[PDB]
């Protein structure tokens, strides 16, 4: 795999990809 | 935190992996 | 506003633009 | 939960907000 | 909800999602 | 080019990126 | 209209310039 | 506009919604 | 069409729904 | 990671994350 | 080949490397 | 090229064509 740079929502594609049926969390700060 | 890295720098899928529940 | 089925990529996308900066948990076995 | 509430059936943008943080 | 930052083809995605089967019209200038 | 096809947010993408500065409508009842 | 035009069936990319402004 | 008001500063849902049909 | 303005995941998008069932290529510099 | 059901843009959307800078090819006639 | 590893079945993240250049 | 292109300045749905199979 290969480094990432995402903002926003692309973030959120990015996490929901890698966890699949597990899910995430998301925390940005503040 | 993970969500500002991945944007004002870079991050892996395998930090990103550790927000996984 | 409105009510539609809002699926994998899809709900994490609708759940980032409603939640924000305060986070959000996507937890799909509940 | 949300993928029953919100994907299998529907749900408003205001059910959503259940899973913010 | 809370305030949104929206370019580009996310600014279409957050119409779609709130104004489901009503639709929209995106109108930009010039 | 082709043909597919493009239902729900995946269709409002696809005005945008056809349309883009002209603006465009989505009226889905119609 | 446009959702029948292009997802019940398929359409073009000039189809869909038919909902331009 | 709408448009330009949600990137070059930011918007509500609410002021999105006057944009629906 | 109008000219566009794409960058990262964007210009996969827009290669997607031009190529179609062809498929297309993408490769960035470096 | 995960196993998911990947098609469409989620694809290429996938694809692009996993590959990146490397470039790749989509080519579902195959 | 892809549509059918990945979209039809299911792959991980590793089969799609498989597609990188 | 045109991933470049597209990004620092603009680009046409006929150029990314070329990019097709
Ligand atoms: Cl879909
Ligand atoms: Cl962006
Ligand atoms: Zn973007
Ligand atoms: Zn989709």
């Amino acid at each position: 795999f290969v480094n990432q740079h995402l903002c926003g929502s692309h973030l959120v594609e990015a996490l929901y990809l890698v966890c699949g049926e597990r899910g995430f969390f998301y925390t940005p700060k503040t | 935190g993970i969500v500002e890295q991945c944007c004002t720098s870079i991050c892996s899928l395998y930090q990103l992996e550790n927000y996984c529940n």
